[PDB]
Parts: C-alpha cells; sequence; structure tokens
RNA sequence: CGAAGGCGACUUUCUGGUCUGUAACUGACGCUGAUGUGCGAAAGCGUGGGGAUCAAACAGGAUUAGAUACCCUGGUAGUCCACGCCGUAAACGAUGAGUGCUAAGUGUUAGGGGGUUUCCGCCCCUUAGUGCUGCAGCUAACGCAUUAAGCACUCCGCCUGG
C-alpha cells in the first residue's frame, strides 16, 4: 500500500509576510496559517512558476 | 472537623506568603479578626477588611511586600496548641527574635502584642510568634 | 584586602584501569573582618595552586553580614541539608566559641563574641554552607522597620 | 514622541501569544485574554513596559556602555544583526557558544585569533603553505566569524544584554544573572519573566513582531549617545 | 436511550464477523454505551438471537 | 433496604412537627427499621460479611444519636426506649 | 469460514491469511500454550495496552 | 467497585456502600481510637462430598562433567463445594487516619450541565474518582509534588547500632 506520512501543525494567526518568512525558514513550498486581518485560513505556496500563490480555504 | 482554627488561619497566611499572593480570605472569628487586626497595627499586613456573611463572615488580609520584591513576614509559628497549652507570666514573657519580631498573647484584656504586655504587667496564653 | 584561611585539604583518588588519580582539593573561607565573608572550593593538583583556585572561587560570592557591633543581631539556626549551626548573640567580652570549620567563617567577619554549636552532621563542606545560609537570613533592626513601616524606636 | 502608537504596534501582531495548553502561569499579568487557543498579550500594559524599556536603555549608552544583542530563533536571526549595525553594538546570529560572557578569558583568546588570522593571509606566509592547509586555515576562518562574527570588535564585558527569547537562549540568561548584568528581553507565553529584570511582553514567532519592536530598542541607544 | 436486547439489527452491527465483540476502540462508542451494550449482547446470545461463534 | 412507603410511614409517628425529618428520634426509628431488616436478611444469609459492616456501621450511627439525645433531654430518651424496644 | 471461489488457490490464501490474522485464533492459542500466573497476565495485558 | 483480602458468563430474589444535584429539616450530634470485638490471598488442618484439567511427593525415560535440578511420560494429597478452624504474605502506594491550605498543563471514569448537535456527532464549562507530566517547597540522594514525601493542627501504631 502507499503510506502518507502526516506532519501535524497547529494553525496560527499572522501576516502573509510572516508566513513567507516562516515558510522560507523551513524551505517548505506550503505554509498554512490564519490570516491576521481577514480571519480566514490561508495557504501560501510556491508555484511551479517559482512565484508565490495564496489560497484561501 | 479541623481541630485548631487559628492555626489554620496562621498557615493560610504562611502559604500565601510563599507564592507572593496579596489577597486571601479566612473563615473568621473574634480572635481571628483581632489577631488579623493586630498585625496591621504592628505593620505586617496592609489592611484587614469587613465581616459580612450570614454564617461566620469571612475577612480578607492584604499581605504587604517589600519594594525589592521582599516579604515582610518571614517565618510564622503557632506556639500554644491543643494538647499542650503554654502559658507565660509577665516576668518571663519572652522577646521574639531579640526584640525584633512580636508575640501576640491572649491575656485578660484582649490579645496584645509582645511590647504591650510587659508595661501592662499582665501575662496569659502566648498564642504565636510573628516574624 | 581579603584574608585567606583554609579549612581542610583532602586527598582524593578516582580508580583508573592504569594508575589512579592525584586530585588534592581544598575549601577556604575568605572574609574581611567587617561584615563580608565568602567561601569556595578548588580542585587542582599543585597544592598552593589548589588553594588560590579556591580563593578566587570564593571571590564571586560574598555575603554582607549585618551586625549590631561586637555580636550578631539576633538568634538563628542555619540549615543546609544535614548541617545545622546554632547562633546566639553574646556579651561583647565573651569570645567567639565555635567548632572546627564554623570558627573560620565566624572569625573572618568581625564578631568575636557569640555562642554557637554545630548541631546535626559533621562534614566541613556542609556546615560552612549551613552557616553562610544562616548568616544569609540575618536582619538588622533598622531595615526591618523600613519594610514593616515603623521606626527603630517604635519597634521597641 | 515617546512610545509606539497603538496602530502600528498591533499591526506587527505582537498581541498574539503561544497556545493554551502551552502556558506559563507567571505570565498572567501580561495576558489580556485567549482567542481560539491563542492568548492576547495585554497591549495597553506592554506599552507601559516598552517605555520603561526605553528609559534605562536611553541612559545605558549615556555612560558609554556596550549592550549585547542576541538572536538565535530561526525566524529572528538576521533581524538582530541589521539592528546592531545601525546601533553600532555587538550581535549574535548563531548559537550561544557556551561561555562567551563567563569563560571569555578563552573566548577573547580566539577573538585575538580573528584579529590575527585575517592579517596572516593579507600579507605573506601564504604561498609556502600546503594547499590543503590553506583550506583548514580558511575552514577555521569562516567558523570563527560564524559564531563570533558579531563579537569581532568586542574586547570587554558588556553592561546590558538584549534577548529575543529566554526559552531558546536560556544559556545566555543564566550567565547574565551570575555576573549581575541587567537584562531586557522579549517574552511571551512559554517564557519565565522572573529571570528578566526589564520585561517586554510581545509576540516571538513573527518577523514584524520582532522587527518593528527590536528596531526601536536598537534606536533607543543612538539618542542616548548625543 | 437504552439498548433493548430484542432490537437485533442495531445490535448485530456491533457483533464481529465470527460472533465476537468489537471493542469500542474500533467501533467508536462511548464508555457507558459499550457496557450497556454488552449486557444486551449477552442476553441475546443466550436466547439464540445471536450466535457465540459462527 | 426498606421501601419509601415503608420509610415515609415510619417518619409519621416519631415526627415532632410537620416537615421535620432529620430530627434525632425520627432518624433513629428509621435506623431500627433498617437494623431489623438487614439482620433478618443476615440471619438466613450467614456468609454475607460485606453487608455486615453496613449493619455494624449503622449500629454505630444509632448509638451516637442515642448518646447525643440524653445529653440535652433525658425525658425524650426514655420515651423512645418505650416506643420502640431497645435495651440500655 | 469464508468461501472463496472463481479464482485460483494462490489468491484464496491471500484472503484466508488475513481472515485468520484478524481473528482470535493464533494470538489466542499462543497465549494458552502454558498456564500463566493470575497476576502476571494483568501486567502482560498492561504492557500490551500501554504500548498500544 | 470494596475498608483491606479481593471481585469477570447470564438471570431473579435478598442486601451493603459511594457519588451528583436541590436546598426542606436536626442543630456540633464531630475526629482519632489503647484494651476489646469482627473480616482477612494462598498453602495448610478437621468432618464429610466431589474428583475434569492441572499438579507437590512419588515412578520411569533422557540430558550433563555430575543430580534429588532443568526437559518428557505417568501420577497422590491438593486444586473445587459445604461446615468449623488456622490468622499468617514483598497483606506493598515498602507511605496510619481526619481536616484545611498552596503554579499550572494533560488523559480518563459516573455524571452534571452545557453550547452545539450527530443522523447521536460532537465539541464545549461542572463534584467526586483515577492516571501521566511539572513549579514553589521538601529530600541524604533518587525522587515526591492538590491522589505530597509541601505548609499546619489533632489522635493512634512504632523505631532508636549489626
Amino acid at each position: 500500500i502507499e503510506i502518507i506520512r502526516s506532519k501535524e501543525f497547529s494553525l496560527k494567526p499572522m501576516d502573509s509576510e510572516e508566513a513567507v518568512l516562516q515558510m522560507n525558514l523551513l524551505g517548505h513550498d506550503f505554509f498554512v496559517f490564519t490570516d491576521r486581518e481577514t480571519d480566514g485560513t490561508s495557504i501560501v505556496y510556491r508555484r511551479k512558476d517559482g512565484k508565490y500563490g495564496l489560497i484561501q480555504t | 472537623t479541623m481541630t485548631d482554627p487559628i492555626a489554620d488561619m496562621l498557615t493560610r497566611v504562611r502559604n500565601a506568603n510563599m507564592v507572593r499572593h496579596e489577597k486571601l480570605e479566612l473563615p473568621a472569628s473574634n480572635i481571628k479578626k483581632e489577631i488579623a487586626e493586630i498585625l496591621k497595627s504592628e505593620g505586617f499586613i496592609k489592611n484587614v477588611e469587613y465581616v459580612e456573611d450570614d454564617k461566620q463572615g469571612v475577612l480578607r488580609l492584604f499581605l504587604k511586600y517589600g519594594q525589592n520584591d521582599e516579604r515582610v513576614i518571614t517565618g510564622l509559628k503557632r506556639i500554644s496548641k491543643p494538647g499542650l497549652r503554654v502559658y507565660a507570666k509577665a516576668s518571663e514573657m519572652p522577646k521574639v527574635l531579640n526584640g525584633l519580631g512580636i508575640a501576640l498573647v491572649s491575656t485578660s484584656e484582649g490579645v496584645i502584642t509582645d511590647k504591650e504586655a510587659r508595661k501592662r504587667n499582665v501575662g496569659g496564653e502566648i498564642i504565636a510568634y510573628v516574624w | 584586602e581579603f584574608e585567606e584561611r583554609v579549612v581542610t585539604i583532602n586527598r582524593v583518588a578516582k580508580v583508573v584501569k592504569g594508575g589512579r588519580r592525584f586530585r588534592f582539593t581544598a575549601l577556604v573561607v575568605v572574609g574581611d573582618k567587617n561584615g563580608r565573608v565568602g567561601f569556595g572550593t578548588g580542585k587542582a593538583q599543585e597544592v598552593p595552586e589548589a588553594i588560590k583556585k579556591a580563593v578566587e572561587a570564593a571571590k564571586k560570592d560574598l555575603v554582607v553580614v549585618p551586625r549590631v557591633e561586637g555580636t550578631t543581631p539576633h538568634t538563628i539556626t542555619g540549615r543546609y541539608g544535614s548541617g545545622s549551626v546554632f547562633m546566639k548573640p553574646a556579651a561583647p567580652g565573651t569570645g567567639v566559641i565555635a567548632g572546627g570549620p564554623v570558627r573560620a567563617v565566624l572569625e573572618l567577619a568581625g564578631i568575636t563574641d557569640i555562642l554557637s554549636k554545630s548541631l546535626g552532621s559533621n562534614t566541613p563542606i556542609n556546615m560552612v554552607r549551613a552557616t553562610i545560609d544562616g548568616l544569609q537570613n540575618l536582619k538588622n533592626a533598622e531595615d526591618v522597620a523600613k519594610l514593616r513601616g515603623k521606626t527603630v524606636e517604635e519597634l521597641y | 514622541m515617546a512610545v509606539i502608537s497603538m496602530k502600528q504596534l498591533l499591526e506587527a501582531g505582537v498581541h498574539f501569544g503561544h497556545q493554551t495548553r502551552r502556558w506559563n502561569p507567571k505570565m498572567k499579568k501580561y495576558i489580556f485574554t485567549e482567542r481560539n487557543g491563542i492568548y492576547i498579550i495585554d497591549l495597553q500594559k506592554t506599552v507601559k513596559k516598552v517605555d520603561e524599556a526605553y528609559n534605562f536603555l536611553k541612559q545605558v549608552s549615556e555612560d558609554g556602555g556596550q549592550v549585547l544583542f542576541v538572536g538565535t530563533k530561526k525566524q529572528a536571526q538576521e533581524s538582530v544583526k541589521s539592528e546592531a549595525e545601525r546601533a553600532g553594538q555587538f550581535y549574535i546570529n548563531q548559537r550561544w557558544l557556551g561561555g562567551l560572557l563567563t569563560n571569555y578569558k578563552t573566548i577573547s583568546k580566539r577573538i585575538k585569533r580573528i584579529s590575527e588570522i585575517e592579517k596572516m593571509e593579507e600579507d605573506g606566509l601564504f604561498e609556502v603553505l600546503p594547499k590543503k592547509e590553506v583550506v583548514e586555515l580558511k575552514k577555521e576562518y569562516d567558523r570563527l566569524i560564524k559564531f563570533l562574527g558579531g563579537i569581532r570588535d568586542m574586547k570587554s564585558m558588556p553592561q546590558a544584554l538584549f534577548v529575543v527569547d529566554p526559552r531558546k537562549e536560556r544559556n545566555a540568561i543564566a550567565e547574565a544573572r551570575k555576573l549581575n548584568i541587567p537584562i531586557v528581553g522579549i517574552v511571551d507565553t512559554n517564557c519565565d519573566p522572573d529571570e528578566i529584570d526589564y520585561v517586554i511582553p510581545a509576540n516571538d514567532d513573527a518577523i514584524r513582531a520582532v522587527k518593528l519592536l527590536t528596531a526601536k530598542m536598537a534606536d533607543a541607544i543612538l539618542e542616548g549617545q548625543q | 436511550t437504552h439498548i433493548d436486547y430484542k432490537d437485533t439489527e442495531l445490535l448485530k452491527r456491533f457483533i464481529s464477523e465470527r460472533g465476537k465483540i468489537l471493542p469500542r476502540r474500533v467501533t467508536g462508542t462511548s464508555a457507558k454505551y459499550q457496557r450497556m451494550l454488552t449486557t444486551a449482547i449477552k442476553r441475546s446470545r443466550h436466547m439464540a438471537l445471536l450466535p457465540y461463534v459462527k | 433496604a426498606i421501601s419509601q412507603e415503608r420509610k415515609n410511614e415510619i417518619i409519621k409517628e416519631y415526627r415532632v412537627h410537620e416537615t421535620d425529618t432529620g430530627s434525632p428520634e425520627v432518624q433513629i426509628a428509621v435506623l431500627t427499621a433498617e437494623i431489623n431488616a438487614v439482620n433478618e436478611h443476615l440471619r438466613t444469609h450467614k456468609k454475607d460479611h460485606h453487608s455486615r459492616r453496613g449493619l455494624l456501621k449503622m449500629v454505630g450511627r444509632r448509638r451516637h444519636l442515642l448518646n447525643y439525645l440524653r445529653s440535652k433531654d433525658i425525658q425524650r430518651y426514655r420515651e423512645l426506649i418505650k416506643s420502640l424496644g431497645i435495651r440500655r | 469460514t469464508v468461501v472463496r471461489k472463481n479464482e485460483s488457490l494462490e489468491d484464496a490464501l491471500r484472503r484466508f491469511k488475513r481472515s485468520v490474522s484478524k481473528s482470535g485464533t493464533i494470538q489466542e492459542v499462543r497465549k494458552r500454550e502454558f498456564y500463566e500466573k493470575p497476576s502476571v497476565k494483568r501486567k502482560k495485558k498492561s504492557e500490551a495496552a500501554r504500548k498500544r
């Protein structure tokens, strides 16, 4: 079978700039956070472009 | 079925002093009220408060602390106790901590401090040591 | 300037597969006969260098000993683990009476007249620290009235 | 004027704390409330602390002292180097070397080395060396300025210290209290304020919560000079 | 509510594929539901509404 | 033990005034019902030892209320011994 | 007790090898190979639960 | 769950205790408890039953350098029930009972609520239990830490070199 290793993270409120900083400090391509001003769950990601994209869930 | 009330008072005060608490409350009495009234006159606590409730009205103590985060009451000891009551004449009525600390003593005038019992020339049951 | 005084030197060997070890340690008491005393230990092999290792180690921890003159302010018992000294004030013409290790930590501050007795255990490491911990918890008459809020004459 | 205004102080996000179930009970004074697992650092009271943090650090540099800046949390490493250069003080980016305030009679032995090893190859005595001994003399050279890079020009003890986290940098704070050096630091939830004398309650896992708060304390010494 | 021991269909989703009892670790019920269940699953074993083994 | 209609019956005679359950002689009488009920159970079940210290405890809580009742009025204690049969 | 047909025998075994491992037969008779003491199985079950 | 020993199919009868909530009622009626009086695992003992497995003693076969051990086959008392005894265990949380007081975090139990609901799901605050972490304080050190081995008061048992 295929085993998907889970990496647990606890969701936290921050700026998008902060999420970029923390994501780079781990080199992770995905960082999910709750937006500081919008209150919604946001996923900053690195595209295949190499540019950043922002998803709101 | 706690068996010594004003020793339970006196270790509530010690345990609040250890964790730097500034506010606790007691199930009170007359002798609990008037021991707590005599610590603010000597200057160990800040201010005692009212007695209000329907049954055995509580009172609050307001401990007092040094300006460099030190504590005023450093050590607090009940001396007379059930099973062995200690009584002192006014002649050998002892000075606490070379006259520094006090010794509140139940005499036949109401309870009084260590200083106020020799010049009054009365003795009685010596309740506790406060230092 | 500081006044050096030893307590004891010890001859300690730790067992090795080959030749065993030659560590000579020593504790000293450092004071100034005015109200400031510290202790410390020092581990070396050169014995006069093992002394001065302990002297400079005492220099980092000096405790201020409060004093009504010629004696100690009040009656205390020190505690550190098992060692426990007793400390009664005396008249100014009695002479300081004390045991082996506790005399050196009592002469190096200026008292020279107190009653004392080392209760409890016996090892010189603990009773010199159970005396400093006693002398740590002494209080003058003037600074208690600062905390208590009265004056020096109102306390009496 | 005097303090940080209320708008840009919470725009950095310093009101966030760490998680509930991850709480220190001594920080009850500096917490306004918890909002969805997260606590709310009392914002009015930390303004009443950062001005007190501004008051002494003004007059520390008035005496001409040297304030040490340390930062080792990975999202706040290079936010303290750029503020120490603007301040002209001494920084720490990498880990605490383990004695650079206490066993610094053997650390200044190697600050003497970094004043010497770069002199050793700007002049001669470099062509005669074996080409792999050139490597380890340079492999020593960068690893000195990795850890002791901000202690490059520092030759004496400091007179104040500024920490970003007492949790991860607990080796530094334990050396501070033995030397009686006064201490100021950013604390939050999961931090003990007892060992810090001059307390700044602010967030710690955000960059603007560091950078818009560590810059004014770096700025606090510049107008204490003149 | 209370499990009646005649209501077989809700009671036999809790029996195993041989006749054993599923633990509440794998089913997911609460504590007092599981032991109010087990005094009803075993009165239904006695009156042959459910087997002991299949 | 005993049923509530048995228990509410026995608190009618020894009641001192209406809605005064918990009075000493109204909670000694309900003990003497519970004493006599359980040692009749225990008579035919001689091996039941865990129910015996339930008996021996409520023997003790009846004795501590009889000793209490003499200390404030003796004439009420004499009436309860005659009303329901106890020795001593 | 499961019937497997319309296939080979090397695939009915793959059903049957996991229709026995999800049953109290092999782990049950290995337990009752020898009498254990009535207070050492309470610790044997405790070790088989604290590890989970 | 029970005071401990302990207690595991299911049903009925008989019966003991605890917890929660309400506040109607009694008005210190409480706590501890020498002597005393009762419970108290197993192995035992008595009088009878019953005897399936297991199994001291015992018999035989192997191993080993050697056996009366370990291993294997077989096997009696016992294991089981009823009634009387015996009253001892590393009967151990190696920690007497009672009542207060003193950072927190986290599982779980019967709840109580709850907010919600769920297709019952849950996730939320709540007495009293039961665990795991961990300050102050304590300890000779390990460690203990609102289930103290912290701070107190009462009473009982007990120790003072091997």
